[PDB]
């Protein structure tokens, strides 16, 4: 288990900062939605 | 031109390089609006 999740007021109404590893290869974006 | 507006409408202050981008009508006290409801602005105006 290592996915991460963090923002505020979710579900299209702002931003979001994600953390998932891709096999050793860590993956982090911080714009997605619900 | 009016294509730079500006937020005007916030319950409490920022914190130091917060970022409000959320495009919702102002209420004060929650209750969220739907306009042209009476004292239920916009929360962006123009410049001029």
């Amino acid at each position: 288990v290592r996915g991460w999740v963090f923002g505020s007021t979710m579900n299209n109404k702002s931003q979001s900062v994600i953390i998932i590893n891709n096999s050793t290869n860590v993956v982090i974006r911080a714009c997605n939605f619900e | 031109n009016y294509n730079y507006k500006y937020r005007y409408l916030r319950h409490g202050k920022l914190r130091p390089f917060e970022r409000d981008i959320s495009n919702v009508p102002f209420s004060p006290d929650g209750k969220p609006c739907t306009p042209p409801a009476l004292n239920c602005y916009w929360p962006l105006n123009d410049y001029g």
